[PDB]
């Protein structure tokens, strides 16, 4: 019944390593991220920011094998960069 | 089956009593040394094992996958009655080898040497990143509770799971995020090292797998080995072929050795530290900058020079002005002027070469573009970017289209780079070190007129280079002879600091020195540039501005960084002025010769 | 030269623009040692910080 | 005001 | 530093920095729902 | 063993260069420049060592440039015929890759499978290219990929490459206007971009000019051509054998430790200074790239000559080759 | 500094409204430290 349910936001945020350093060689690599309810929108992307997350892992389905499972980090919570702007 | 519960008993020995060059055993070293460094991977000699028993060798050979299973285990047990408290940490040490060959290149390989211990060279490719693997495998189930205990599995299967813990189903099984531990898996794609290739048939991409300690040990770019186990698996299915049946192969990795890392250290800096304290020892170092050109002095001098370093170096709290040293080389058709620039690429510690355009990747302009096979955007930087605090080495501006020539002068205007698209919105930091080759309008030198008019490159964008080095000239005999001995000597073969010294020399004065200039005595250099500027205004335009001033400084502190002076003195100001000022006489028209006649008390 | 006509063929620009400030660097050894020896100072050892 | 802007017709001049 | 994760990191609390590329449209998840049988008629509730 | 016999008596007369020479090309009529630029593309330097560090060249380039009618395709086309290992393109209608590798994907089940293709699949060879002037920009890049960094590198995609090619590439390339413009100077007339050129050495233009002696020749020579008798012309080598006679000429490995090298400096001496004044000369500069050419051009006259060591002679040889190359550049 | 203080704005009907604060040009040879200067006043500027 979806008129007394009560429901809640999440965001999806996706986190590049500093594209300055110190791949050098390759494309560098990322993690996905998980945030829910007042940790959303807090971001703009562009902002460098530190998490502090759990990492953690689901199974998705392979672009892989076998029995590979891809990371992500569940993010509790953001401490932003100040401002930085 | 159990036959080999012999057989781990024998080798074990082979573990603890084996001594060999005048005794004293290397492995119970092996062990002791890993030990608190807590590596858990040893590593063994094959020639070792193949000496004391040979079957244990063959047994490598034939099927080495149990094998190993048979090995680790008991060089555990091994690893704990000498390490009481290292049961708890790790709890697995699997095993490397050394040396079996074989040889095995590439190419040739065949069903026969499947499963089967292999060793196997090529090039590292690109390559995934690292990624998880369940090692121990655990399920909470539904209805019937918990925990149903960890079981191991598996390479690479992970089943079936069947029956067990009330039931066994419905309620059956779901693996959880919790007590489940993981280790770290890679691929990476090998293909033939292109230099062995026999004519006309192309290298071969071959699958690697990588696991535990292993894991993004290797970089791309480097000739890499690996002694591994050749199977045919999986997945599998697969079923798709089908005709003719048909598996692909994959080399599961056990090792890797490097081609065939660097940093300063205790013993080598005290030793270091004597060697500095000569004068001459710039000189050495210019000498020892570019050994196979035979160059110059000058144009190695500014090489030298920008590649060392200088100082940043903001002024509380508003701007930093520039630590760098920005060479423009300007060559001339057959002169050394790329060559050079590539000595750079090997020796600094991050060096980058992104030619003119075209490109050779990096291409020089920061851009946020959609990734190969299907995948998100990943956010790229030009050279620039990726090469901060490092130097950065570009050739053939005038073969630049204008998109890429507005990012580097942006890049040298404020020290970074800003990107808006698409909807990433940035300023990264490249506060690198630009060295050019540039290629002069045409012939050798194009015109007695001056240098901007002797070259295409905008007056504006060239004032931001302080060093500028002509190269030159008309035809000299004795020059003539004395490069074509040393080319003729380089191609008939088929007193500088050692290479490495140096180039471990420069990341340590970069680190750690921070020289200073002392303002009671130096008021001097103020009065040289009014020497320098009003005299020199008579003839030629402009070029000498205050920006021309503040190079002297921050070049004479790059020497002083190689004096390893932590101030500024006289010596070094000499060096510099030279350096500037023989840089701003040679950039002029002929009439400059008129010039070099008030050069004799900056001299 | 005539003081517009520099920006393009069109002074149209400077029209626009409100505040329109030529600089000049004349050398003069009393205030170019002035300029040269703040310089100095604004290096290190930061005397002017 | 007036004499600033004043160096700016002066700049204007030149 | 975002290269170097471990297995050993797997839900553990871990902190790292980086540069964020993109973030994403937000979704709903439902905390508190509260369920019918369509059959039964019964009603139930479900609090994540 | 019984071929043998006949490669000692092959190496053992002193002509049988000039013999080489003289049979290459039957179909063209003389020019004996392009005779030489030919052949000495066939038989290689060492291409090899010096190390630590980077490694000569090393192989060779030509680049026959002139007036249309002059039949400068014909030894092109000879080529292709003759020897193996030879690619034969148009190109303007390259018209990519073409000269560099796709590459293939999907396959299926896994793919990365490689095309051969166009330049690379000829490897350790001579790839042949008319009309350098057609096929502007974008490839011409790639080209020079190949002749600099020696290597051909390849990723799209998917799964990222490097290839090696190392080749000789022979081009035939025509004017602004397919004409001489004897005035103007050679890097003004073949309109390909600076560093592509530098590599090329050396062009060995050709001009075809009205003579009555050579003109009668011609039609004479051409309608003899035309001919089914006579078609008698024969040259004192069969095309058959003398592959066999090269491929033998393939296995040595020349060297010159020889101190008349001393010498060579003074050649490549001799050469710059007369050359120097005036610079409204054929220069160039000398390049040194030029004094790292008649190493690559020796070491071929020794394939060429089955000595090893060389001489002084052959070294003049490939001097005044280089020579007459300048000259025409003259004017 | 008397850039960076805005001036006079003005909504007043009709639509048309006068703006602030004015332009600057710095304009003339090198060693006039204006390219500099600018980024300082973009430092000091609020929002630049
Ligand atoms: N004096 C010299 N000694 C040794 N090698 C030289 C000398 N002069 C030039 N070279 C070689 O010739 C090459 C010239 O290439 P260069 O003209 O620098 O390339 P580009 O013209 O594309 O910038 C260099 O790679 C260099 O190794
Ligand atoms: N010396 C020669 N030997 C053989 N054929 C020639 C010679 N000179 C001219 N020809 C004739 O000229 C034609 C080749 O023209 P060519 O010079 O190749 O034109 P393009 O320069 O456009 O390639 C051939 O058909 C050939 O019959
Ligand atoms: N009055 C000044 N005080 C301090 N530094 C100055 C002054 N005038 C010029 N400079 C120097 O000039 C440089 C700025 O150059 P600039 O004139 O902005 O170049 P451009 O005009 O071509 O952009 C700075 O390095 C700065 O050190």
């Amino acid at each position: 019944i979806h008129e007394s349910s009560k429901f809640i936001d999440q965001q999806f945020l996706k986190l590049q390593e500093i594209p300055e350093l110190v791949p050098v060689g390759e494309m560098p690599r990322n993690l996905t991220m998980t945030c829910d309810r007042y940790l959303t929108n807090k971001v703009i992307p562009g902002t460098r920011v530190t998490i502090v997350g759990i990492y953690s892992i689901y199974n998705s389905k392979n672009g892989s094998g076998v029995a590979i499972r891809t990371p992500y980090i569940k993010i509790l919570g953001i401490q932003s960069d100040v401002e930085t702007s | 089956p159990n036959v080999s519960r012999t057989i781990a008993r024998e080798l074990k020995s082979f573990l603890l009593e084996y001594t060999d060059e005048t005794g004293r055993s290397v492995y119970g070293a092996r062990i002791r040394t890993l030990g608190e460094m807590n590596s858990e991977s040893l590593e063994v000699n094959y020639r070792h094992l193949a000496e004391s028993k040979a079957i244990l060798a063959l047994f490598l050979a034939k099927c080495p996958e149990e094998m190993l299973k048979i090995f680790d285990l008991v060089a555990m047990e091994a690893t704990e009655l000498h390490y009481p408290d290292y049961a708890r940490i790790h709890s697995e040490i699997h095993v490397r080898i050394s040396d079996f060959p074989t040889i095995y290149s590439l190419r040739e390989l065949r069903e026969s040497n499947l499963s089967s211990l292999v060793r196997v060279t090529g090039v590292v490719t690109r390559r995934t990143g690292v990624f998880p693997q369940l090692k121990y495998v655990k399920f909470n189930c539904l209805k019937c509770g918990s925990i149903l205990g960890p079981f191991f599995q598996d390479s690479n299967e992970e089943i079936r799971i069947s029956f067990c813990t009330n039931c066994k189903s419905k309620g059956p099984f779901r693996v959880n995020g919790e007590k489940t531990v993981y280790r770290n898996y890679q691929r990476v794609t090998l293909q033939e090292a292109p230099g062995t290739v026999p004519p006309g048939r192309l290298p071969r991409h071959r699958e690697v797998i990588l696991l535990a300690d292993l894991v993004d040990v290797s970089k791309p770019g480097e000739e890499v080995e690996v002694t591994g186990i050749y199977k045919n698996n999986y997945d599998g299915n697969l079923n798709a072929k089908n005709g003719f049946p048909v598996f692909a192969t994959i080399i599961e990795a056990n090792s890797i050795k490097r081609r065939e890392v660097f940093s300063w250290t205790e013993e080598e800096e005290r030793e270091f530290r004597k060697i500095s304290r000569d004068r001459g020892i710039i000189d050495k170092i210019i000498s020892s900058m570019a050994p196979s050109i035979y160059g110059h002095r000058d144009i190695k001098t500014a090489v030298a020079c920008s590649l060392f370093g200088g100082v940043p170096k903001n002024v509380n709290g508003k701007h930093s002005i520039r630590g760098d040293i920005n060479v423009l080389l300007l060559g001339d058709p057959g002169t050394a002027k790329s060559q050079i620039l590539k000595y750079v690429e090997k020796t600094a510690h991050r060096a980058v070469f992104a030619t003119g355009q075209g490109a050779s990747a990096v291409g020089l302009t920061a851009s946020v573009r959609k990734d190969p096979i299907t995948k998100e955007w990943t956010l790229e930087g030009g050279a620039l970017v990726l090469a901060d605090k490092g130097v950065c080495l570009i050739d053939e501006f005038d073969k630049m289209n204008d998109q890429d020539r507005t990012s580097i002068h942006e890049a040298m205007e404020q020290q970074s780079i800003s990107i808006s698209k698409a909807g990433i919105v940035t300023t990264l930091q490249a506060r690198c070190s630009i060295i050019a080759a540039a290629n002069p309008n045409g012939g050798r030198y194009n015109s007695t007129l001056p240098l901007a008019q002797n070259v295409s490159l905008t007056e504006p964008i060239l004032s931001r280079f302080d060093i500028l080095c002509v190269v030159r000239d008309l035809v000299d005999e004795e020059a003539d002879e004395r490069l074509a001995t040393f080319v003729v000597d380089s191609h008939v073969r088929s007193s500088p600091i050692p290479q490495e010294l140096l180039m471990k020399y420069i990341h340590y004065a970069r680190t750690k020195i921070y020289p200073k200039l002392h303002q009671m005595d130096m008021d001097k250099v103020s009065r040289v540039y009014a020497d320098l500027r009003r005299e020199s205004i008579s003839t030629g335009s402009f070029p000498i501005t205050v920006r021309h001033l503040e190079s002297i400084l921050r070049i004479a502190e790059s020497f002083a960084k190689m004096r390893l002076s932590e101030f500024v003195s006289s010596y070094d100001l000499d060096r510099a002025i030279k350096v500037v000022v023989d840089s701003f006489v040679d950039a002029q028209k002929v009439s400059v010769r008129r010039q070099l006649r008030r050069s004799f008390a900056i001299y | 030269k005539s003081p517009g006509d520099n920006i393009d063929f069109q002074t149209t620009i400077l029209s626009r623009f409100d505040m329109i400030f030529i600089v000049k660097d004349d050398h003069n050894e009393e205030r170019d040692i002035s300029i040269a020896n703040h310089v100095i100072n604004i290096h290190t050892g930061n005397a002017n910080a | 005001a007036i004499r600033l802007f004043q160096a700016s017709t002066m700049d204007a001049a030149s | 530093p975002l290269r170097d994760l471990d297995s050993e990191h797997v839900s553990k609390i871990v902190r790292l920095s980086g540069i964020i590329i993109s973030t994403s449209v937000l979704s709903s998840r439902a905390t508190y729902l509260s369920i019918m049988c369509r059959n039964c008629r019964h009603t139930t509730s479900i609090t994540i | 063993s019984d071929e043998i016999n006949e490669l000692k008596e092959m190496v053992k007369d002193e002509h049988i260069y000039d013999k080489l020479v003289r049979s290459i090309a039957p179909a063209v009529f003389g020019h004996e420049a392009v005779k030489k630029g030919i052949l000495l593309q066939m038989l290689g330097g060492v291409h090899k060592s010096t190390v630590e560090g980077i490694k000569l060249r090393g192989d060779i380039n030509i680049c026959v440039v002139g007036d249309p009618s002059t039949s400068k395709s014909q030894f092109l086309k000879y080529v292709v015929g003759f020897a193996p290992r030879s690619v034969y393109t148009s190109g303007k209608a390259s018209s990519a890759a073409g000269l560099t590798a796709a590459v293939v994907r999907d396959e299926e089940g896994g793919d990365y499978t490689i095309e051969a293709g166009a330049l690379m699949l000829a490897d350790n060879g001579i790839c042949c290219i008319d009309e350098f002037d057609k096929m502007d920009i974008s490839d011409q890049v790639a080209i020079h990929e190949a002749m600099e960094q020696q290597t051909i590198s390849i990723a799209k995609a998917g799964i990222h490459a490097t290839l090696n090619a190392r080749t000789s590439i022979l081009a035939a390339a025509n004017p602004v206007g397919g004409r001489y413009n004897r005035k103007l100077s050679l890097r003004g007339n073949l309109n390909m971009t600076a560093p592509i050129m530098s590599r090329f050495d050396l062009f060995f233009v050709i001009l075809d000019d009205c003579n009555e002696k050579i003109d009668t020749e011609l039609a004479s020579h051409i309608v003899d051509l035309h001919m089914k008798r006579d078609e008698a012309i024969e040259p004192p080598f069969s095309a058959e054998q003398l592959r066999r006679y090269i491929k033998y000429a393939r296995t040595f490995k020349p060297i010159l430790t020889k101190e008349a090298r001393s010498y060579l400096v003074e050649k490549y001496k001799e050469l710059r200074k007369d050359d120097a004044q005036g610079f409204s000369r054929s220069s160039y500069r000398i390049t040194v790239r030029q004094l790292e050419s008649m190493i690559r051009l020796s070491e071929a006259i020794a394939r060429a000559n089955c000595v090893d060591e060389i001489t002084p002679s052959f070294i003049a040889e490939a001097y005044d080759l280089l020579r007459q190359s300048i000259i025409r550049v003259d004017v | 500094v008397c850039l960076l203080m805005g001036g006079s704005k003005k909504i007043l009907p009709d639509g048309m409204r006068l703006r602030g604060d004015i332009n600057v040009l710095l304009l003339g040879d090198p060693g006039t430290a204006k390219s500099q200067l600018l980024k300082f006043v973009e430092k000091v500027s609020p929002i630049a």
